[PDB]
């Protein structure tokens, strides 16, 4: 069974930074591309960006170009997202998802991580 | 860039009825539409991809149709576990965009 | 950690810095290509050319189907399972392509239900519609010429000429096809064939194929000219003469913590002659590693290098030491020709070999002289702003670096030769010298 | 006598075996090609383009005739019989030119009968014509631009002002002339040869060689193999400057198989030594003939699934150290480091897979357990003795049985020295070796003095 | 000062001597090329294909104008003055091309005054005349096809077919254009682009352009086939979709005291095998200096070599010693194949390897024998007036040289290998031997 | 004058094998291709195969593919044909012939060798 | 593959007369026909190649003609040494095939 | 200012040989092509030939092909023309000229040198 | 190869008058004509190149025109230092050729 495990809830003081991790098991880590998704209190979903661990390439949304940094670690099969200069509107839920092979849809999702700023 | 609009946000239905949910796009997307379901506990599952194809393990109760800029998802004789939120997503042009979402209730 | 100041005295001047991009994550579509036109409206005196054309085309089309059937037989469901004993010999890319073919075979079953409608088309580009959720596009190879030229003139000339014209057109089409779809195609299973080569079955008009499918992006030309749009053959019909093709359309991603540096070579003066340095012109720096790159397979633009595959190459230790500051390890070559670059401009600063070219300052009207112990001259506006090197007048900026650039020397490396026969001659000479040294040292071994 | 078992541990896996065959013994035909169309039925307002076209064509056709006349002048029969040549009047030549001159003299016998129909050649007004003098002799005439004139220009001669038709005809003639200069221009330094292919000759007919070959009546099973290996050739034997046509002879050979010879190919796979990936640098194609091992430049040949087809023998010598490496001495085989992320990592041969499972995911389907490679092994061999089914990423594979030593995975080998294959690195390495040699000799001078 | 007698024994027979010539001093012309046809004659059914075509063309044409605008903005009269700081990075060729562009920009102002007349033309080739002093030529890309085919057939077929035909023709034209005018064109400023590449914007018909321009010379084909006729883009119009091109036409000049010598290789017998000699086939002698030349970039005729640039290359000292009579320094390679030249003819004298070929005299009917201590045989009419080889009979002249040619020996060089993998193996073996020798030298140093 | 000399007659027991030689004189041996022809009772002629000694190539008729083996010896200028597994119907006359340069006709023939099996 | 048929095996003629022999084919061979003569002692000679060309040393008494699938050989005013056997051979497609043979007698 | 300086007048006996020199200043010597012109009695002008010193190339008029030899010297920036086997008709004025870059016109001329043969 | 002819050799003019000098060619030269002036002391200067372009430093008093095979040079209100000799030169084909020359006088 393929599954994704995320870290716990986070509380951040304003103006600081935080890193969120996502771990994968049950398949070959380097054969698939990872995506990050943000859900706010208005229940609308936003796409942040994608990372390809086989070649080491990244693609970003222009809205989050300077806010998020995406990295991978192939030894422990873990993906990291770092968020910078958080304000009060950055409190939300974050998902790590796995992409399909030939069309742009996601088939495996994580549980979600909640981040609050105060 | 491309905007997804779901007009109906809440819908009322009874057990064993037929429900249809519509999704609309501002541009032609060439049948690159997918549907997702979110449970009250917060888990997300894929139901339909490429406008007509069922994901593995999904019951045959769901169906999808549409073309051009108008698409629809149909659920028949709904059970108790079909109370969730439904989203439509387009996969034609970067960046990827999602829909508003529609909530079902008894 | 390139040492630019020491490299400039050797004759290498830094240029433009670019990025590195590679493709991934394609989108798929599928099309039907017919290889025989419809001649129903001129059938009174078509002659007997169509039977010969069909006989000629069947022999070309048979081996491709024969090659596909090998993977068609031995693949089934279990994910996807393959019988390795029945295949015998294969590479990894072939196995991946076979898996892709098995995945793509699902939609061909739905497409093949419209064979009767495919047979009845009489236009160049047709859209066939079964249900609103599935449509297919049909392209016919030679229909436009027949519809525009031969049919309207069917009554003004004797139709033996029309028969000859039709035969000549078919022969020309076959001659064009044979370069791509002949026995040169040994492995049709792979998915590395470009769309430009595939479009030869439609006469080389890939623009129509790409624009009709609805693809549109800002990197269209960059993806097209770097050979990143590919296709694969999945089904061949021998009784109806048509093929089914799947087309892939990827996106570009940027490699992180990596860049490519370019250098400009300028000849310099030593002893009483000219020399030029032999160093790679493009250098890849990834994280903290320096390496080579075969840039002949990649597209070069003004701010990025686009490739369909990683092309990193190892580099020797001596070249790395030369690039990090040791100028005594860098080889050089003599100049015999009369055409060679002799000056360059970098950030408003001029680097010139003023012994071989004529150097003057317009502000003072006085020539600029280079001594016999200097390799190059650096010219900026702290001495005089305006300079003339010929029919061109140039105004200069200020140099950032050491103020004693023109008063410091370096060490020079050993001469080499780069011709093909010279390599063999040098190897022979070195081997003979080594053998003579060993033959002498045998006597010292005896002592 | 290749040692496949030791070669597989280095990363070279055996593949397909093919045959070797070369062409010989042709049969000949001859044809007439015209380079000017007939414009009689549109002659009312052709303008003055034909005179300019003729003047342009004459200056192209003259040097070829000038080059042919040198051999035409100095060849005859000396009764004293074969063919007699005067070596003083020729001066400088090679063997191939002499053989081609002999062939030209042989074809000039049949050129004379064709040159008798000059009046009928100029009167043709079709694209492809067959001319009959008697039942014994036939000839075929092809005209360069007749079809376009007959189909397009003539039927439209009254619907548009013919000042536009003049421009259309001039544009068509100029477009036709643009293509000729790539083949029949000053690049053709030596017209006395028989190595020009039919594809290049067909440029005078617009690139349609299929029409020529199918009209001449040739038919065989290996037509495409002969066509794609550049085995069908032609030779120019006669040029007419007053009527603007040429006479060409076409040769059609057959294929013969070389006995006691075969070609073996190998597949490279990366392997692990201490903490890095390596690839071996060995030729990928080996020719074995009468128990002799050699190289072959396969870039000039055609490769099929059962045989390799060439128009000429392409054997190359091979060094002694490479032969020692191929016979089983793995200590004399070079290797190169891998820096790129794209490289083959496993291969399949006779139902048995060889894989570098350190750098790739490696597990068994039957038991669900992963397959591990230690730091002292270069590769892993997997067959159904360990477990039948294997998973390699997204593919499940069922395996056969290995024929060989049962202790394959428990035995080691010796490795060769590392090398670099870039162009600038060769010069750098040569310079470094020369420096070391010079210092050694400088010390050995003082050693000599003592 | 090549020693031909000693070289002929190795197997290098002298051939033809040629001249050396390079181009200079060109004449200039200016032309206008339109990239969009006129469809006013068939406006009943055109659809919306023209808008899509214009949108596609604008995106292609924009970057070229963007690249030209950099040099257009930083050049002004003062010779001419250039702002070095505003440009930043450049080479000498780009600066020269920019000066040429500024000089050529004078006539474009007069040409641009006829924009209304340019946009109103409806013929393939038009001559526009404002005053008797100045005239210009306009070439339209696709006007002939529309005027000849589509317009006369506008009433015999449905107009949808006409629209499809027009769209197909435009797409084919764009597919042809993209190979030359796409993102491969990184540096449009330079003036090294040939007329053949530029002619793709007119469909590849450069003969029409050169003939209409009025150029006429005896060496037209020689200049055309050596890539000496070039062009440069100077102005692009994004509103009317046309470009202005300048054409250069040079002349050929002969280099003083220089010639090129050719050698013919013939195999020879040493112990029991066939060998060939690895020596450059073309040698350049200039004044008193011997050097190499890369002849793959030049055109070879029967009496001269024509190039657009000097291509001299340095030569090693050992090769120069070998070419002057020291045959102990010339390498050789073994023959394994069955196809190799075995005899040659020079000045009526035959040089043959009679071990591997059959040699006999026609007059006496007796074979000619070569011993095991000879490499080749020289045959002239003092011993055999008429020889027969294979199926050819040849009559011979007299040799001008030593009368004891066949009774004198020579020394031979060392064997070599010329394959890349063999080169790597030889380098590795020599390095290992050198390291072992140095280790033993260290051991002897310890003792 | 160009001429071909053949060996004498042979009597073979059934199941055995024989070799027949053909010698050439008066021309250059490696410049031409050799052919073998069989004539049986009833005077019908059958083509067996050809050999090219310059490159060392062979071509066979499908009827005699497993029956005959063709070889050359360039030192003594000889051609050899070997027959395998003879029966009673292999008793016939055999000819070696020299092929023309450009068309498939034979200009020089040998005297013939008769082979009998009993 | 291609069969050669000579419909006449024996033919009678007198001194000084004209004789014609014929050779038929099942396919078009494009003038690739040759003629051979076998003496009573067992020697074979070539007479005509490529349907109309005389071999060197052959007397001008013999001639050949034909086209398509029908060919003929003609001998005029025959002498005593013209009593032999005559064969026709095709050279268009592998394998090469020979004719049945025709015998002349006085 | 660019200028060209020529040598003085001289008297030649018939059958002798002469050299005439031309010096340049005020510009880059190797960047331009040099031409020689002859004017005889009756004020007719004749073009002799041109030399390109950057590549060392020459071009001659067919009428003067065996009469004149052109030479350059880049060290002192000098051009030389040598005349051979003079007769009485070679008495004339000789002009040294510089050529424009693109079109075949001369922009700078020398003063001229008169040669008399007697 | 190409011959240049100036018909008038001597012309008379007064101060402040308009003068025109003509030059003809035997072939089309495509506007490749240049004009030169020779002073009585022996110096030569360039005036007009490419049939209409003024050389740097030349007064605007001179002008040039023509096409095909006929060309002309016009000088307005000529003054004292305009008494010289005038030559026309073609530059279309090697070898380069000059004209006869025309002399002005008061
Ligand atoms: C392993 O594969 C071989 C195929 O060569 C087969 O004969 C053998 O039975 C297989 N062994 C097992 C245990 O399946
Ligand atoms: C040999 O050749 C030379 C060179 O042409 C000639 O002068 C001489 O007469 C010839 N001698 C004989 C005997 O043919």
């Amino acid at each position: 069974e393929v599954q994704l495990q995320q870290s716990g809830p986070e509380l951040v003081k304003p103006g600081a930074s935080v890193k969120i991790s996502c771990k994968a098991s049950g398949y070959s880590f380097t054969g698939y591309t990872m995506n990050w998704v943000k859900q706010s209190h208005g229940k609308n979903l936003e796409w942040i960006g994608l990372i390809n661990p086989f070649i080491g390439g990244t693609r970003y949304n222009q809205k989050f170009k300077g806010k998020a940094t995406l990295t991978v670690d192939k030894s422990s099969r873990t993906a990291y997202m770092e968020l910078l200069s958080l304000t009060s509107e950055d409190s939300a839920v974050y998902y790590c998802a796995r992409e399909a092979d030939y069309d742009w849809y996601f088939d495996v999702w994580g549980a979600g991580t909640t981040v609050t700023v105060s | 860039d491309i905007q997804m609009t779901q007009t109906t946000s809440s819908l009322s239905a009874s057990l064993g009825d037929r429900v249809t949910i519509s999704c609309r796009a501002s541009q032609d997307i060439s049948n690159y539409l997918h549907w997702y379901q979110q449970k009250p506990d917060g888990t997300v599952n894929l139901l339909i991809f490429y406008t007509s194809r069922l994901h593995s393990g999904v019951p045959s109760r769901f169906s999808g149709s549409g073309s051009g800029t108008d698409y629809s998802l149909t659920i028949s004789n709904l059970e108790q576990e079909d109370i969730a939120t439904y989203f439509c997503q387009q996969g034609n042009t970067l960046p990827r965009t999602f829909g508003g979402g529609t909530k079902l209730e008894i | 950690i390139l040492h630019y100041e020491k490299l400039s005295k050797i004759g290498l001047v830094k240029g433009v810095t670019r990025k590195y991009k590679i493709k991934s994550n394609p989108l798929t579509k599928d099309i039907v290509i017919k290889m025989i036109p419809n001649v129903s409206n001129m059938s009174q005196c078509t002659g007997s050319v169509m039977e010969n054309y069909k006989t000629r085309l069947n022999g070309i089309l048979t081996p491709i189907k024969g090659a596909l059937e090998i993977y068609k037989n031995n693949t089934h469901d279990c994910g996807v399972c393959m019988a390795g004993v029945a295949i015998g010999i294969a590479t990894a890319a072939q196995i991946t392509a076979g898996v892709a073919l098995y995945e793509a075979m699902k939609n061909a079953d739905n497409i093949n239900k419209l064979k009767s409608s495919i047979e009845s088309t009489n236009e160049a580009v047709v859209k066939l519609q079964e249900t609103a959720e599935k449509t297919v596009y049909v392209f016919t190879a030679l229909q436009d010429y027949i519809n525009t030229n031969l049919v309207p003139t069917i009554d003004k000339i004797p139709c033996k000429q029309t028969e000859l014209s039709l035969d000549l057109a078919l022969s020309k089409y076959l001659s064009d096809l044979l370069f791509v779809f002949g026995p040169n195609l040994q492995d049709p299973v792979s998915n590395s064939m470009t769309i430009q080569a595939i479009s030869q079955a439609f006469g080389g008009n890939y623009e129509t194929l790409l624009r009709t499918l609805g693809y549109a992006t800002e990197d269209f030309d960059d993806l097209l000219e770097s050979d990143s749009i590919t296709g694969q053959i999945i089904y061949v019909d021998l009784s109806s003469y048509y093929i089914i093709v799947r087309v892939y359309f990827p996106i570009l991603t940027e490699i992180q913590q990596a860049y490519i540096q370019e250098l400009l070579p300028v000849s310099f003066n030593n002893d009483n002659s000219e020399w030029i340095s032999i160093v790679p012109n493009f250098i890849l720096v990834r994280n903290t590693l320096i390496s080579n790159i075969e840039i002949g397979f990649c597209l070069i633009t003004k701010r990025s290098v686009i490739c369909n595959q990683d092309y990193a190459t190892p580099m020797t230790n001596n070249m790395r030491e030369c690039l990090t500051g040791s100028t005594e390890k860098c080889p050089r070559e003599l100049v015999v020709s009369s055409h060679v670059p002799r000056f360059a401009l970098s950030n408003g600063v001029l680097f010139a070999n003023c012994i071989s070219v004529t150097c003057q300052c317009q502000t003072t009207g006085r020539a600029i002289s280079q001594s016999g112990e200097q390799t190059l001259l650096m010219i900026d506006n702290t001495t005089c702003p305006t300079a003339v090197l010929g029919n061109v007048i140039i105004s200069l900026g200020k140099y950032l670096g050491s103020v004693n650039y023109n008063s410091e020397g370096i060490a020079i490396g050993p001469p080499v030769f780069t011709d093909k026969v010279d390599i063999s001659s040098q190897i022979s000479s070195m081997n003979q010298s080594l053998q003579q040294s060993k033959d002498y040292i045998k006597e010292a071994q005896r002592l």
